[PDB]
C-alpha cells in the first residue's frame, strides 16, 4: 500500500484531535486535552486505491508554537482547520496558518476545513456568541477564505455527528496522491 | 461537569453600581476556586476577580477593578456575587464566571460545552 503523510494545523481547541480520532479510531474524545504532538495511522481506500495515511496532530496553542515545525517535514497534504464556534479561528487562517504552512510546506496542498459544523444549530453557542455580537461562521465565508488562500478544496464537517468526516480524509488523500 | 452561570448585568451610567451573580448547575466535583472573566469587542478576554476557599476581604483582583469590585460567596446558596461599584465605560463587556484551572486561563476560544451563560454589562453616558 501507498504511504502518505497528513498534518493538521489550526487554532487551539478548534477540533483537530477530535477530527483525526473520529476518522482514525471511529471514537470521539470526551474530555478536552490539548495536544502536544503525536500521530495516528489510518487505512483508507479512495477511488479504488489503498493508502496508509499517517495523521500528524499538532498543538494549536501558541504556547506550543516551537513544537509545530517538528511535524511538517515530508508532508503530503495539510488539513488547515478552523471551527464554526470561533470567528477568530477563521481570521487566523490567513494571518497565522497560511504563512506558516507556506514556509515549512511549500507546494503542499491545503484542504481548508470547517470543524464543529453541528454548532451552527446549537442554541447555547448562538446565544452566547450573539451576546458578544458574533455568530457561527457561515459556509460562504469559509468558501471565500478557501478562494483567497487558493486551497486545494474547502470542506465542512462535524466530528461529533460524523457528518463530512470521511469526505475530508478522502479529499485529503486525493490531494496527496495528485 | 459542574458549570457556572452569570446573571445581573444591565445598562448603567458611569459611576453606578451593579451586582452580578454566579450560580452553579450540574453534577460533579465542587468548584472551590472560581473567577469572573469579561470579554469586550476587539480586546482580549480579561480576568476580573476570583475567590477560593479562604473567606474574608483578601481575594484575587485584577488591578483594573481593585477597590471598586468586591467578590463574595452567599454562605447558604452555592452562589458567588461580583459587587461592581464606580463603574466606568472600560467595564463594558460580557461577563462570565468559570472555575480557575489551566483550561480557563489558556489563550483560546470559548468552548461553549465548558462555559455557561454570560451577562452583558454596558456602561454609558446615557
Ligand atoms: N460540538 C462539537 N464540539 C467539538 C467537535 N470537535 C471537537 N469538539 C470539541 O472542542 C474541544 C476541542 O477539541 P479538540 O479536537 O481537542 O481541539 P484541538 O484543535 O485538537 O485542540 P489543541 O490540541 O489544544 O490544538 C473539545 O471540547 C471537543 O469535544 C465537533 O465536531 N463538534
Ligand atoms: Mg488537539
Ligand atoms: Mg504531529
Amino acid at each position: 500500500a501507498i504511504r502518505k503523510k497528513l498534518v493538521v494545523v489550526g487554532d487551539g481547541a478548534c477540533g483537530k484531535t477530535c477530527l483525526l480520532i473520529v476518522f482514525s479510531k471511529d471514537e470521539f474524545p470526551e474530555v478536552y486535552v490539548p495536544t502536544v504532538f503525536e500521530n495516528y495511522v489510518a487505512d483508507i481506500e479512495v477511488d479504488g486505491k489503498q493508502v496508509e495515511l499517517a495523521l500528524w496532530d499538532t498543538a494549536g496553542l501558541e504556547d506550543y508554537d516551537r513544537l509545530r515545525p517538528l511535524s511538517y517535514p515530508d508532508t503530503d497534504v495539510i488539513l488547515m482547520c478552523f471551527s464554526v464556534d470561533s470567528p477568530d479561528s477563521l481570521e487566523n487562517i490567513p494571518e497565522k496558518w497560511v504563512p506558516e504552512v507556506k514556509h515549512f510546506c511549500p507546494n503542499v496542498p491545503i484542504i481548508l476545513v470547517a470543524n464543529k459544523k453541528d454548532l451552527r444549530s446549537d442554541e447555547h453557542v448562538r446565544t452566547e456568541l450573539a451576546r458578544m455580537k458574533q455568530e457561527p461562521v457561515r459556509t460562504d465565508d469559509g468558501r471565500a477564505m478557501a478562494v483567497r488562500i487558493q486551497a486545494y478544496d474547502y470542506l465542512e464537517c462535524s466530528a461529533k455527528t460524523k457528518e463530512g468526516v470521511r469526505e475530508v480524509f478522502e479529499t485529503a488523500t486525493r490531494a496527496a496522491l495528485q | 461537569a459542574v458549570q457556572l452561570q452569570a446573571s445581573g448585568g444591565g445598562f448603567v451610567q458611569p459611576g453606578g453600581s451593579l451586582r452580578l451573580s454566579c450560580a452553579a448547575s450540574g453534577y460533579g466535583s465542587t468548584i472551590e476556586t472560581m473567577g469572573w472573566f469579561r470579554q469586550a469587542p476587539g480586546k482580549e478576554r480579561e480576568f476580573v476577580s476570583a475567590i477560593s476557599r479562604a473567606p474574608g476581604p483578601s481575594q484575587y483582583y485584577a488591578d483594573s477593578v481593585k477597590g471598586r469590585f468586591t467578590i463574595s460567596r452567599d454562605n447558604s446558596k452555592n452562589t458567588v456575587y461580583l459587587q461592581m461599584n464606580s463603574l466606568r465605560a472600560e467595564d463594558t463587556a460580557t461577563y462570565y464566571c468559570a472555575p480557575i484551572n489551566n483550561r480557563t486561563m489558556q489563550d483560546s476560544m470559548f468552548l461553549w460545552n465548558y462555559w455557561g451563560q454570560g451577562t452583558q454589562v454596558t456602561v454609558s453616558s446615557a
